[PDB]
């Protein structure tokens, strides 16, 4: 998936 | 009207800045209560009826709490359950650090648990141990934290997916070095099943696996695990019992190695990937079957491994994917939903264990047990559909008890019929099959089709059930209720529903308005848990008791009962976005986010930013909370920045025609959009400047920056590109092939959406292109941005750049997130916002 | 005094700017004449002397011409000798681009050649041939271009590092897969002479190579070669004989592997290497002697491979490296300059072939083999030496016709005596050794030891003899004097020099001053030519005839005969710096060169670009053409900026002391030395604005560039750091250990020159710091920059960046090149030179 | 050795 992940 | 330009703050600044709004933003960022489970109490003179056991973090770890459900209530106060720990105190490997990549875990600690109800026995993973407990089986319930038993071992290395058998508590599987290992948690007995991997040997010279799902499917099919205990025990006559094991066995040696960075960079080295890229093979796939004779005691006799009576390919006519599996309810048949390579068909198939024979190098003696086996014994296909667009995997499909010998009845969804996902009763005839494999031939394509008894539609309309993340149907087999949850109220709002799947008419909402809703229901199907939230509240989580009017158990009705956990409150610093829409020349209403500058003056126009992520699963714009993940947006508003969010077509919860619209043609249509609902918007509120618009997003969105800069410079001056697609090849069979085709059938498509091979396209300007990327990335790869790289230096073309050297497709490390956001706060102010960018030009 | 500020173009204008200056200096990029060889016509009739025979570019490429010396010239006129061609027109691999890196080869075609002078056979690869053609010998002279013979082979891949047999111009050699093969061009017959590697396994388990220099000493110690024909054959009683070849064979295997990025980036690869980092192993070295029995019609009877009676490590106590090796003129001895790991200790080693044995696993027959060679035979240490800076090695060594049977007579060079390079008479007598074999012992440290009988300075002063980059001796064996390049007249120009080396005194310059000069002496010792600039005029190459007076043979004089190449002439837009110099408060003259701004007004201050290497092996600053390689620096110039270089300590052409300055401590004193001296430069000319100072500097240049920022954040407002040395544990053993020792020996010396240890040191401000490089650099690898990154992201930093996909240690593609040159200059605008750069702070 | 090739 071209999903990134960032949260904070 | 005249331009606003943004406080021009220095680098330690803004750090500043951002280092103080952060800090406030430490308890709004925690894991709210997840994985609940119901258990009965069982106790007339007790007080409570339930003990629900969930996954929570009370910074802390992620761990298992229970409550206790109260059987009446005072209904005048709010009743907040407290957390009591199951738990007590204890005393990353690169298998779970790519796991938590696949699976998009960002929190730390127990990320699931089993649950065997007969036994009261969890079972989950807490760092490399393996770990149970007993709770609510025959041995009662406790009323203080339980000591965590670690299963012991004599494995080297990390033990991964471990599950308990369903037909023996005692027994439990696991993964050691892509192989399938049991483990017994009474006698520590501790047996290897498969031996198709060598721990010692290179990747290169060894591409085998079992019981493990590759890395296209934990990708993208969110498959995790390649074995499946088979949920009953057989009897033998000795006294003991059989148990068995439905495995998937990979082999890798024809998918491409490529190499990804390894994250110690003083060795200078690489590490290999089997990574399958688009038009190129996927692993070849088939299934196994491990036989485990147990004696009256619990040891081990022997272990009889056993595989397909013929050939994957023969038996499974064109299919590349095994994109779920399992066992039906008593485990008469593994069941399997299978895709083929364009993910046009899909496949639900039942797999009797007399389809597997033991595995025998003697050809003597394996075509004797070939010939034992009978030529009724035979795949059964019980469901087949098709479509033009593409098959979107869910998590949904309940089998009910096998009431006839010759007939199977379940639960299905599926967007195939009327381009939106509903709910299915289907009935299917398991016939004796027209192929016969004493004949010596080779099975036609329709030979394994089983004949369609019964088809109702359960739910119906322009709009959606819910199958993904998490959302999934509960059955009431006793009141013959379906609950599931949809779109039928909003495309904006998740809301639980409830409807008859004998007798299917009224379907009832089971949740409040203007709310989204996750939900949960209990096992019992007399409670659910809502987690919910709305634009301007953050997430609350509460419980709610189920009931039906005296007069009709049809109709289902609903009560809060307690709350779980309280929401936070509005936040002082954030203010929220609103909500907009507008009627596209394209004949679809398109949703938007608007974030209006803070301390708004008027006769001035604002610099704008447009975020963006513009591609498939995934919708933005809708009515929950966003003062966690997009925080930062607020944090834009409140520096002078108008910030615009808008769901293009080819995003979810809109149908599968929505969806569909960029089939072969992605990062062609998006842009319209977004300009289009960006022309609205300044239209409509003259303080958009559009005159200083930017463009921003990761992976997709990135993709979609560098589009939006590429065809329309003329709107855009600043694109800031977060990991992007910039070359098509590049990327994997699953996701590519389904939504752009093999390359040979989408060459135009390919090229228009590769930027890489349209460097001279880009602006001649400097200052308008910042690339972001992960260095250590192995979804999307660095030579994305590094060939970008190199066709923009031959084209003559500038660009600004940032890496992330200890980042993958994800920001983990805090020191990453802080540098990003200060840099891009910093680019903004400088090349779009402030007065000295207005002269830079 | 008011800001001069640049005139801000814009990146398309810059770019053409920048083309259009560059479209005028086509002719001057271009090869001159050189490896000059003169063969003697022998013909009284006829009107020349010599023939001369150069590698020389007529965007050609470079191959074989021949020019006629006449016996006599017009000295009214003057001669420009025409180019004839010697070769007939025609019908890279990983390993030629790789040597091409090594030895620093930017030109395309014939890179040398050798030459049989009583065949007149030539040999000489060119692209993927090997390829011969005759003149100048017994056959006579052609007045056409000959036709290029190719050497036929079956062997698949690319062959490598062709040699003459000089005892028989039939036979060559050959690397193929690093394994040493020969090859007769008469005969056509081919022979594998070693099996040491295997040209289908991975390098991971094949590490051994035979006849090849490792990357350490191809890189570090310009040693190309690892074998060495025997010059003289031995005649067997049958009619046939034994040729010999000396080699060198390396085993690998525990030499550190790293990964390097793939240059076609589309397969997301690494190639792995040998990279032996300082502290860790260097390969495992030995000698080795191929046997090679020919019979008296050429075909080849046997090959016997022979090896050491002793290992490497007995018989050569504390020898890390093989630094050069040869034959002494009658091969009856091999030499080899050996060098322990420190690099303060240098060894000339004399070693007989009676010390090799037929290679036998038969531990039976191998005693037999060991006691038949006598105690007597063994290794001779002809000459010793040690200094506490560090052995410099360079290519002068002349062994003189074996006159006594117990003597070796020869000219060396070195620093350890005095701190300058100066030529020594050396006279060793070859006693027969303390240690016997048979007693069964070691040899102690000093046992091989010669004692020295005679040891005269030929040359000596404040100055030294030049031994690099193609300076070498050439000795008139007849006259008994030694022609020599040298510093003696000024340190800012090569000359060159003659002098008597059995009474030495008077040293006579050859060459006029004004220039700097780079010269070939004819083996006959009655010419010269050179290859001369200045600062001013662009390179010439002219033919100089040596002559004596009748008087007195030891004097020397000379008469210019021929233009060889004509200077192209002051080209208009190149405006050349002025040499300035300065008194340093460390007590050195420290040199430096200014480029004044053009047109420049008074009562103004520019902005000033300090460009940098200051680094071991260099020297900047000298009275040579800058227009050429550093036509950018006027080219700043021409815009409005101030240019500075200037050699600090540690640069080289001023002694061992001067060079020695930054032993253990590099990084730590160079930048004292640059802003010693641009202060210097400001006081004295007030139009230098030292509020806007630039660096910028390539490798060791951008290494002090990121020193300059990180130490004088005061005085530098702007660093582009170019592939820098950012972590000293990351580079190779031959150079770090040489410069900074033993990384536990020298823990704050490391730890302060390794800028990537020190992030937080860099400033908090953007726009002041920019780091290059290319993507595929096997020599300063990208983990460097990708180190440093990491580092400034965890300390909140800002920076600049910009990688070159295509490049390695070096920009060859010329769109790598125009991007680089267009970037910096436009950065340099924005960040220092311009109006809106003034504004930015 | 430390030393970048360019030429131009
Ligand atoms: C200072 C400005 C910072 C902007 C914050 C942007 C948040 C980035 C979130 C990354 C993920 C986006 C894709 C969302 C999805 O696909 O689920
Ligand atoms: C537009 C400005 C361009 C500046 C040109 C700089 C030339 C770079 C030369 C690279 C090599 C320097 C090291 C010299 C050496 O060690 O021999
Ligand atoms: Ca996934
Ligand atoms: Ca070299």
């Amino acid at each position: 998936s071209l999903r990134f992940l960032y949260e904070g | 009207l005249e331009p606003f330009y943004v406080e021009r703050y220095s680098w330690s600044q803004l750090k500043k800045l951002l280092a103080d709004t952060r800090k406030y933003h430490g308890y709004m960022m925690a894991k709210a209560p997840h994985d609940f489970m119901f258990v009965k109490r069982n106790d007339p003179d007790g007080p409570h009826s339930d003990r629900i056991y969930y996954l929570a973090m009370s910074n802390r770890e992620n761990t298992l709490f229970y409550s206790e459900i109260p059987k009446t209530i005072n209904r005048a106060a709010v009743l907040m359950l407290s957390w009591k720990p199951l738990l007590d105190l204890f005393q990353y490997s690169r298998e779970e650090e790519l796991l938590r990549e696949r699976k998009r875990i960002g929190t730390v600690g127990i990320a699931s648990y089993d649950y065997h109800q007969g036994s009261g026995t969890f079972l989950f993973q807490a760092g490399s141990g393996i770990y149970h407990v007993k709770d609510g089986g025959p041995q009662g319930f406790t009323q203080q934290p339980l000591r965590p038993n670690l299963v012991e071992t004599s494995c080297p290395n990390i033990r991964m997916d471990p599950k308990l058998c369903p037909a023996d508590p005692d027994w439990i599987a696991f993964i050691h070095s892509n192989d399938i290992w049991i483990s017994n948690i009474v006698t520590r007995e501790e047996r290897r099943l498969t031996y198709v991997h060598n721990e010692l040997a290179n990747m290169e010279e060894d591409a085998r696996s079992a019981g493990v799902a590759t890395f296209v499917l934990q990708e993208e099919f969110d498959r995790y695990s390649g074995y499946w205990w088979c949920p009953k025990a057989e009897t033998t006559p000795s006294g003991g019992k059989i148990l068995r094991i439905l495995y998937e066995e990979n082999d890798e040696s024809e998918v491409e190695i490529i190499h990804v960075t390894s994250p110690m960079l003083e060795t200078r080295r690489a590490d290999s990937f089997r990574y399958p890229k688009t038009g190129t093979a996927n692993p070849k796939v088939t299934f196994k079957m491990s036989e485990i004779m147990i004696d009256a005691e619990g040891r081990i006799i022997d272990v009889i491994d056993k595989e397909l009576i013929q050939p994957f390919e023969i038996l499974f006519e064109g299919v590349e994917y095994i994109a779920r599996a399992g066992w039906t309810p008593e485990g008469k048949y593994a069941w399997s939903i299978l895709l083929d390579r364009s993910q046009t068909r899909l496949q639900i198939v039942l797999i009797s264990p007399e389809l597997f024979i033991p595995v025998e190098d003697d050809v003597m003696e394996r075509q004797r047990l070939i010939e034992s086996v009978p030529d009724s014994v035979t795949p059964l296909i019980i469901y087949e559909e098709t479509t033009d667009i593409w098959i979107n995997i869910h998590d949904i499909f309940h089998v009910f008890p096998q009431s006839h010998e010759e007939e199977i009845e379940f639960i299905f969804a599926s967007e195939c019929k009327t381009g939106f996902r509903h709910l299915y009763k289907i009935t299917s005839i398991l016939k004796e099959s027209k192929y016969k494999r004493s004949s010596g031939g080779l099975p036609a394509p329709s030979d394994f089709k089983c004949p369609i008894k019964e088809e109702i539609a359960i739910t119906s309309g322009e709009w959606e059930v819910l199958g993904r993340h998490g959302s999934n149907i509960q059955v009431d087999e006793v009141r013959r209720l379906v609950y599931f949850e949809g779109t039928k109220d909003s495309p904006l709002e998740h809301h639980l529903y409830v409807v008859s799947y004998v007798n299917p008419g009224e379907v009832t909402r089971l949740t409040d308005r203007g709310y989204s809703h996750s939900c949960c229901i209990s096992q019992h199907c007399d409670f659910f848990i809502s987690k919910y939230s709305n634009q301007k509240n953050p997430h609350c989580v509460s419980l709610y008791k189920l009931s039906s009017p005296e007069d009709d158990p049809t109709c289902k009705t609903k009560e809060f009962w307690a709350t779980i956990l309280d929401s936070a409150g509005p936040l002082p610093d954030y203010t929220p976005p609103e909500i907009f829409s507008f009627e596209s020349t394209t004949g679809f209403t398109l949703y938007g986010m608007l974030y209006k500058p803070h301390d708004l003056q008027p006769g001035k126009k604002y610099p704008t930013v447009l975020f963006i992520y513009g591609g498939p699963q995934v919708q933005l714009v809708n009515n929950r909370f966003k003062g966690v993940k997009y925080f930062r947006l607020n944090t834009l508003a409140s520096l002078g920045y108008v910030v615009v969010v808008i769901d293009n077509r080819g995003s979810c919860h809109r149908g599968l025609k929505f969806e569909g619209a960029f089939k072969y043609k992605m990062g062609q249509i998006e842009i319209d959009d977004q300009v289009e609902g960006l022309q609205y918007l300044a239209s409509r509120y003259d303080f958009i400047d559009l005159d200083r618009v930017g463009i921003h997003g990761w992976s997709y969105g990135g993709y979609l920056s560098l589009m939006a800069l590429m065809q329309r410079s003329d709107i855009f001056r600043v694109a800031i590109a977060g990991a992007p697609v910039t070359l098509w090849i590049f990327y994997d069979t699953g996701y590519t092939e389904r939504y752009m085709g093999h390359p040979d059938q989408n060459e135009q498509g390919y090229y228009l959406g590769s930027v890489a091979m349209q460097a001279e396209k880009f602006p001649s300007e400097p200052n308008r292109l910042l690339l972001l990327h992960g260095f250590l990335d192995e979804n999307v790869h660095f030579a994305h941005t590094s060939i970008l790289l190199s066709f923009l230096v031959r084209a003559g073309k500038p660009y600004d750049l940032q890496i992330y050297p200890q980042e993958r497709h994800s920001i983990r490390v805090p020191e990453s997130g802080e540098h990003y956001e200060l840099h891009l706060l910093h680019y903004l102010q400088e090349n779009l916002g402030s007065r000295i960018a207005a002269l830079k030009v």
